[PDB]
């Protein structure tokens, strides 16, 4: 067996594994914290309307 | 470089354990027997994912701020909010221990399991080439020692909770007459429920090291066994597989800690 | 020399059978755990009580068995 | 055979006997005949069919009702309507404020 | 050689077979303790007491088994 | 004098086939007994005496697999 | 031959059991899980925690077997 | 010498052992979709995400044995 | 000669167990299909596309081990 | 696999981390956000408070 072509294969396979983390694992994260500061904006505002 | 397959699979399960004795980084050819032969690897990478986990949180807790949060503070945050929210649910009494205790347990697993993601000849090729070290392996909860570490503290933490919330009266009482209730099962009901007590624990840390040895052999195998154009198509359909474990076998071992620190007490 | 080679699919008999028994018990009990948890879901603090009493006595007898098993490998083999 | 009812609170709807039906069980359609076991649904909108003394065919829509069935009996206690609208909670809002107006 | 190997071989099909009886035949009977919890819940008290009898009895022939089991390795040796 | 060692293996599985038997058919007809009691609690001391009635029958082979299984064991052997 | 051979014998009987266990008793908790989410749509973020919590206990026991299953193939033989 | 035949035996018990895990346990969790589609089939896309998830785990422990039987019978024998 | 003959027998446990999961697990899927399209006849042409589409993962493993022991019979042999 | 001092090795670091952890991560974190959900009633007591 050839080493550097085991580290080759493994290169071809994390770069396919990344491009579906990015497009599948990533964006329900950006979302999630995203509608966490949606959330506490509103209840902020809330109070600015309980000031007035 | 006589790789064999069969050889080039043998090599990357050999840990860094070196004797106390002679101090000596041991290689794969001749393994000496004896206790006293750390594993380095596990050491070092154990308490920089640790040290790395207690950086990021104290690097906001040493800062965070009840305005609108930023956007890194939101992250920590949120695993705080999960953290204590799994707490509450199942933990009633006033200690102080079991919410960090909880903490770090999820954050430093979850780091553990995520180095079993990175190509397996990564780490490994540059201490061996550019350091010089005879062999490593990376994933530190892919090696029992830690994860019986970790699950036999617990265990101390069970026998803690159950002594002090109830003492050795109530102690007492539990492990010889349930679950037969009369003193006539007596005899039998303490093989019973002290075993059990201890299966709790064995079957924490033995579950994270089943699954972590058992993911890591398996990008050994693939990496080891098909030719490089071939292996893309069974590693990426597994490490994004393994990225479900990873999470879950972090949150099973928290939240099962939780569960026996908790049904310890009241 | 086949004397505690054997015994090693010794303890693979009494451990393997004990992870049949221990992991389909818990299946069964676990299953109406989860239809009674969907029927009174106000109740779920109460019944899983209940599960992890009577799961404490299920894994009791498996896990001796996985226990002796792991003996006879590394103390006797 | 068995005796069929159709009935509402207002009214009796049909009376006779019936040698099978066809009508639209809750989780499904449905057939009795003669001596089948007892049994209570609630029953969808829609047709119940039915075929009298002699195979004669009948047809009636119902808004809905419960079916039961018993040793020789069958009645559907019909209704005139879903009512899980319940939008008749609004005509109760006008009956406050022509109150306090 | 091998009288002693196959004492230890004869313990892991008597206790493996045992730790079945025991696992499967407590999921059955617990399984339906929790459907009996879950429809009446103010009474689990009552049977719970009804599930330590019977449970008992499950039990009670596997354990003699287990016993000989320990006996097997420990003191035939 | 060999004939020793397998005896103690067919004592091993006549007491592992009887302990399968008599804690599955114990776990069947006592978890129908359970949800009998979750219905009609004050049935219980009625359905306990029908329970004893048909406990015995389930337990009429099993208790002779032990029964020489054991004598295998320790008479002949 | 004898050391080698049986040595993956043995692992095959270890790991092979686990399959069984480990599959179905996740298939009969599984099943439970997805009839209450069909009963109760707003609850399966409930559900599904009560899930992770019981397959946790149903997979620790075969994963004792796996991965002394693999120990045995990978360090012993 | 022979004992390269026992290593093919060792791949087929643990390969076809995990062909019966992962077979049934998906049928017996796949069927329960279906009867919960059945009955509401305008969830059939969020049903069939948790599937996906519940199925995940189901196979697990038989997609390490088939790995390993793979490795056995071309690896190593 | 035993590593031609035992060959054929090491087959025969692959494609027998292979038979015996892929045979009841969709019958088990299978049976289930078949009252949902009894209860719900207007969805068959939906309840048929995910019964096919379900039908697809119990046959993944029982294919493996089917496949190979074709390839056990008659490449190796 | 092979027990090892590693077992005790390990159990110095991760007493060490809980213990630095509980002092230093958990409460000044908690205090700051039960310090926010605390506000949040104040601000919803004034709405109370201003109506009556």
């Amino acid at each position: 067996m050839n080493l550097n072509a085991t580290i080759l294969g493994q290169a071809i396979a994390f770069v396919l594994f990344v491009l579906f983390c990015m497009k599948y694992v990533w964006p329900p994260l950006m979302a999630a914290i995203e509608k966490r500061q949606k959330e506490i904006a509103d209840g902020l505002a809330s109070a600015e309307r309980a000031h007035k | 470089e006589n790789m064999t397959p069969q050889d080039y699979i043998g090599h990357h399960l050999n840990n860094l354990q070196l004797d106390l004795r002679t101090f000596s980084l041991v290689d794969p050819q001749n393994p000496p027997a004896t206790f006293w032969t750390i594993n380095i690897d596990s050491m070092f990478f154990s308490v920089v994912l640790g040290l790395l986990f207690l950086v990021l949180f104290r690097s906001v807790a040493k800062k965070a701020t009840s305005g609108v949060p930023g956007k890194f503070q939101t992250a920590i945050e949120l695993v705080i909010g999960f953290v204590n929210g799994s707490v509450k649910d199942m933990y009633h009494g006033k200690s102080k221990l079991i919410a960090p205790l909880a903490l770090t347990i999820f954050v430093w697993v979850f780091l553990m399991n995520l180095m079993d993601l990175l190509p397996i000849d990564l780490l490994p090729y540059i201490a061996e080439h550019v350091l010089g070290l005879p062999a490593l392996r990376v994933v530190p909860s892919a090696d029992v020692n830690v994860t019986l570490s970790m699950a036999l503290g617990v265990f101390i933490l069970i026998l803690f909770y159950s002594i002090k919330m109830k003492g050795i009266g109530g102690f007492t009482k539990e492990l010889t007459l349930q679950p037969f209730n009369h003193w006539a099962f007596i005899p039998v009901n303490l093989i019973l429920e002290g075993v059990s007590l201890l299966s709790k624990p064995v079957s924490l840390g033995l579950r994270l090291f089943g699954n972590m040895y058992a993911g890591e052999l398996i990008f050994i195998l693939i990496a080891g066994l098909l030719p490089w154009w071939s292996q893309w198509i069974l590693n990426v359909p597994w490490a994004i597989f393994h990225i479900l474990i990873i999470t879950l076998q972090a949150f099973i071992f928290m939240v099962l800690t939780i569960v026996y620190l908790s049904m310890a007490s009241e | 020399n086949l004397n505690m080679d054997l015994l090693y699919m010794a303890a693979a008999v009494m451990m393997g059978l004990a992870a049949i028994g221990a992991a389909i018990g818990i299946g069964i009990l676990g299953g109406k755990f989860l239809e009674g948890a969907a029927r009174q879901p106000d109740l779920i603090p109460l019944l899983r009580t209940q599960f992890f009493i009577v799961m404490g006595l299920v894994d009791a007898i498996p896990m001796i068995a996985v226990g002796l098993g792991l003996y006879v490998m590394f103390a006797v083999a | 055979t068995y005796h069929l009812d159709v009935v509402s609170a207002e009214q009796q709807m049909f009376s006779g006997l019936v040698e099978k039906i066809q009508v639209t069980g809750s989780e499904g359609e449905l057939g009795i005949y003669p001596g089948h076991a007892p049994l209570l649904t609630a029953i969808k909108p829609g047709m119940i069919r039915i075929v009298k003394q002699h195979g004669h065919e009948e047809f009636i829509y119902l808004s809905g009702g419960i079916l039961e069935v018993q040793p020789g009996n069958v009645t559907v206690l019909a209704d005139t309507a879903i009512r899980g609208q319940d939008l008749d909670e609004a005509r109760a809002m006008e009956a406050k404020r022509k109150a306090e107006e």
